[PDB]
């Protein structure tokens, strides 16, 4: 095989590099904007990039996010709240030594860390109504600070809660105040969350605290002939029908021997010379696994 | 916005005697959200009240307080001449947590 | 307990920065505010730095005049005066915000102030 | 093929037409108690059915439900509780103008609106033990008030709550007063929930309020060769072994081009010349549809 | 605020209407109630009518011969009076209960009132 | 079931004077779902107390309110002369919400 | 087929017999400590063995956990936590007459119902740092007891809570004081929880009460050519590559007809001549036998 | 209420038992007290027996000297006394803790207390 | 650890007066768990009050409670000579719930 990061049909792909799809969406500030890529073939990831998100935190139903954007192809980054001018009475600049870039300090580029202003945190009730007759990606977070101290100094209430509401999803959150170890020199966490939000749906967000507000959101065409391809390898410009993350594919045969996770009009899978899931989805990968396999072997007769 | 006045703004008292001093907030504070500390001649001051009625470690019982909204008062059942020095409110109502200037005692 | 810088003499517009650093006590934790205090004056809230999360907030007073920063390894709050004046020539305390549930914003802990004084 | 909604073996379909699985189940008031077809070999729904919940909300695990009932081949619709001398202290005559059926109002038929009588709403306990030695399919709702008024003047409680018990199921609602976007006229909402009932098992419902209690309740044969097509075609009738939604088949062959959704001794699908799930679940149906793809592409060789 | 009919005159067992219509509030929220006063004496629930959901409730003594409804559109109430006797010669008030939190059941705001008489 | 009764059935009284009147209820009712009215002279009646205590909007704080269970007070630190009215006790104790047959002031 | 539960390569299984998979990790007092099988080539499981969990509740994520354990061919049962030395202020030797083991009581050997001692239940913070460089299997329990007084009696607090935390899983449990119906002779359950717990990730147990904290863990090579057979049949020593419920295979030909659950190096399965799921993932199990059906007609062409 | 055993004489070193038995309430589902009560005298807290996991308890003063227990089907719970000495000469009570919210470890029903007496 | 001391040891006392009792804890306690039972002439005691302040059912109204942390009181509007008796006070604390040793009338 052609042994590179190859085009599929003139369409580059997306390189996150150390980036990674939990940082990427979350703009992460070690990490271009990617407003240079919104399209592409295929995202490229590494096998662990060092550099994801910036601040230590569980990444809700991140398994899934990954396979929804798997099929993406383009965004649209607007913004869905304005830095400026969406948020008066709040705090906007919050920033973290945790995401450090060229600086002292930053925060991620898709999300705003308010906090309070004038030492006053108003009950917000922002929304957002999807005009753009397209599915609309939002991201947000919820704050666990590590102790009440940051808390109050920060939302300047304890018994904080969040909450999201559209169409058909509606979730509340109250974050608790956990002293976790030091990870990235940070100790509180922030729990990141995110839904689809349908053309002409609405989304409501409502917050005494620890919101960590959306600044932007992708509009996004769902596409197909795309996914997550992890892989360590150059990106020289080169052509072909099909790519694999070791290389790309000209059609001497429909046969593939290289890594499973595969992209385009690519031939099939065979041993004879892309999801994820939690751990507590083990039945789940048994089951991929497992039709993964079976099909495997039906492929080589 | 916030500014507080508190009175009297000096009291003349004798030992072995009772006290009331207000603070009065320009705007509402919570109750949970003001507080009192001692001050003597210029030295660092001390948290005497943390709660409106809640007494901090190391100072007696007598030391006492109430009040809601707008208004305040810190309370003694005893005062003695080497106990008693400048009392300073203090309260949030957003920033800045401006303090109402000390009442003292020439006891 | 807090610990502080000495007792300092300037002329106007002479930029000058106090300390004050903390022990029996995680430091990371508890949040930090400053305190001016002129001679039997009111004494006033200059403002917090979180020392965690480096989020300052400043009294609208104070804002620019002064500058607050916190330093994780040496346990230790700095606060800086820029473009000084006479009524500067005061007493600056630094303080801690202690942990309390459904109770906060008290200063339960003070340094003992240092005389930055202009002439 | 044959292009009609045919009978497998004589035995009739279910057709729900403007109605819905939802609103089947719940009874929507548009549309027949469907006691003439307690029994079926398959049920038939249009691609998008007007009248289902004729009250807005959220079905919960409605994409589990519809795949429980596909297996299902017969019900028996008793009266789990009876509208009258079940709840002596309460008011079942609820009724709202979202769910108008020849007339201003109405409600549905497979549940009860309850609500206070003489102005009290007594903490009810009512529970119902499985002595018909079939799995019972139990359906209720807690209704979400778009605000404190609607709440306190129907169930004349502020923080009320919900709960439901049985051997291996145990859920608490607390339902939240949203002023969510009027839906068919309506602003706060029902959200529906489901469960099944294991012989000699017995299920306690508990509630201060905001229960929309269950009135029947189907004892259902598991069965097999069941499910739910989707299309729109004449209901004459007609004879096949084999049924596909745009219409029966012969054998003349064992293989199939019509819509995947199939049901009875039915040929194989191929593309040589029924299951569903929501957004946070894009993982599983991408494995339903590899699962399908893959075999569909082994099947024409 | 409320506003309501006129005044009326009626023989007995002749059926009759009132009506009240809100502004100034979003009148699908707030409940209404209706009340009689007659004068001088007690005055005494009549019943609520939802009018988001139509939920009527009636006090057992005036249930049947008093009916409520409400449209939405016209933001309004109705109250409908059957079989008129001498002692319905009285002012017909409707109410709101206002909408607070751990508190409930009160009538923050009141209409007019309407003699309804029977001769 | 539940009725109520209050007294004084009329007060005479002073401008200037202090008053409490009382609601039994002849069954239970929660704190938080007592009410107490003014009413001027067959006028439309006014919302002045909405939680035993609470105190509504256009009303002075000199209106008070207090108790629990069976027993309800309404109190008044000052009448005066424009300001008195008769007053009318409410409840929930399930439907009807019968109001108590207003107390009247003669001042 | 050889008729037998064979062995594989000369490893032994583990039997259970009237132990159970829920029973077994929770180590039933009627059952051993199955030190002397801590390595096997497949577990053994009777269809409905009798005594399971000695004391009656829900198995949280049951379905899960016998799946990630059908991998595992070997544990080590450590003290996570000792009895002694581990609780000095706390009464570790709770038991239950459920729980009964040639005497009037007892209580699981892999955890600990730990009550209060000198009328005190301190709020405890236990924690533990999986220091061995494997995958750490934590069973953890909620009392949910039948009223009050029993609630106050143990853990003497009322509002009690228990918290699990790590670097990837955080729950916090409000157990219910609901008066059950009597099973096993009692009325409250126990329901029970499992996490991973990754090497060098920490684990920390918090609680005001209820907590049954574990004693053991395994600390579990994940293993692979495992799985839990499910039949009832003698133990006698005989060799085969291949185990199949009801008896080992000899390569006469690479063709199964015996029961689907299969473990070791084993033909494939036809029908010419192990995985489960709870009632809300039917979905899910129509997956698995869709899966496996296919594959089944595939195989035997 | 609690019935109990009958009065009972005996030397020292003679280990005996009481009994009580509820009637009236479900007996497995409130705990069960047992209180030494000497003539006159203080009366003091022997300990529990919790009648549905037989989680017992004791006051270290008698632990050991005393030993509890319970049977479902009988309704009762007994208690037994191990090397006795004449202050044990006095008038033992069950009793029961009843349940409520948020107050709880009261004794809200009494057996009429057994003499058990040595001489 | 924890034990009680209640006073008086013993009142004297007249029919239709007023009296309180109290009880201190050597540690403290909540409020939520302290009782008192009465106990007359031998016979098995009574429960009579149960939340520091709650009656028990079958207890007049006069009978009444109040405290906090280590000092708890027990107090009745009007004793009568029949309705008199020793007084013991209870308390969880840990274990033992060692009771104070019964406070005595004679009336």
């Amino acid at each position: 095989h052609n042994g590179k990061l190859c085009l599929l049909k003139g369409i580059a792909p997306l390189q996150l590099g150390n980036c990674s799809v939990a940082g990427w969406i979350l703009g992460n500030p070690e990490c271009e904007l990617l407003i240079s890529r919104e399209s592409w073939s295929y995202i490229v990831e590494k096998p662990n990039p060092e550099n994801g998100t910036c601040y230590p935190g569980h990444f809700a139903d991140y398994e899934e996010l990954r396979e929804q954007l798997s099929s993406v192809s383009s965004f649209e980054r607007f913004e869905i709240f304005p830095k400026e001018s969406s948020w008066p009475n709040h705090t906007t600049t919050g920033v973290s030594a945790s995401c450090s870039h060229n600086g002292e300090s930053s925060f991620y580029k898709n999300l705003l860390w308010l906090t309070g202003k004038n030492g006053l945190y108003p009950n917000l009730s922002k929304s957002y109504a999807n005009n753009k007759e397209k599915e609309v990606l939002v991201l947000w977070g919820v704050h666990h600070p590590p102790n009440i101290g940051d808390q109050r100094a920060l939302y300047h209430t304890e018994n904080a809660y969040v909450s999201v509401v559209s169409s058909h999803y509606s979730r509340k959150f109250t974050p608790e105040i956990a002293k976790r170890p030091k990870v990235r020199d940070q100790e509180g966490r922030i729990n990141y969350y995110w839904t689809l939000l349908e053309p002409g749906d609405t989304i409501i967000f409502e917050a005494n605290g620890n919101l960590i507000a959306p600044r932007y959101a992708f509009a996004l065409s769902r596409g197909f002939g795309s996914g997550i391809i992890n892989s360590n390898a150059p990106m020289d410009e080169c052509d072909a029908k099909c790519q694999t993350p070791q290389g790309a594919i000209n059609s001497s045969l429909p046969f593939q021997n290289v890594h499973p996770v595969t992209i385009g009009e690519c031939p099939k899978y065979v041993r004879s010379a892309g999801k994820e899931f939690n751990k507590l989805e083990r039945r789940m990968e048994n089951l991929n696994k497992k039709v993964d396999d079976g099909f495997i072997d039906i492929w080589t007769y | 916005e916030n500014v507080l006045t508190q009175s009297p703004a000096i009291m003349s008292a004798s030992p072995g005697e009772k006290v009331t001093m207000t603070c009065r907030a320009t705007s509402s504070v919570s109750s949970s959200y003001l507080h009192w500390y001692q001050q003597k001649s210029g030295a660092s001051p001390k948290l005497w009240i943390y709660g409106t009625s809640n007494l901090a470690s190391g100072v007696p019982a007598r030391f006492s307080g109430s009040g809601s909204g707008t208004s305040y008062s810190l309370t003694i059942s005893t005062v003695e001449a080497e106990d008693a020095a400048t009392y300073y409110c203090q309260q949030y109502s957003g920033y800045p947590l401006t303090f109402g200037a000390g009442t003292k005692l020439e006891l | 307990q807090l610990q502080q810088s000495g007792p300092e003499l300037v002329k106007p517009g002479a930029s000058v920065k106090i300390s004050c650093k903390a022990s029996g006590y995680s430091f990371t934790d508890y949040n930090m505010n400053w305190v001016k205090q002129s001679d039997g004056k009111s004494l006033e809230w200059i403002g917090i730095i979180n020392p965690n999360y480096g989020i300052i907030s400043y009294n609208q007073k104070f804002k620019g005049k002064a500058t607050l920063t916190v330093d994780q390894s040496s346990s230790t709050a700095y606060m800086q005066l820029n473009s000084l004046t006479s009524e500067d020539s005061a007493v600056y305390y630094c303080a801690r915000w202690g942990n309390s549930p459904y109770y906060y914003y008290y200063m339960d802990v003070w340094g003992k102030g240092t005389t930055v004084t202009v002439s």
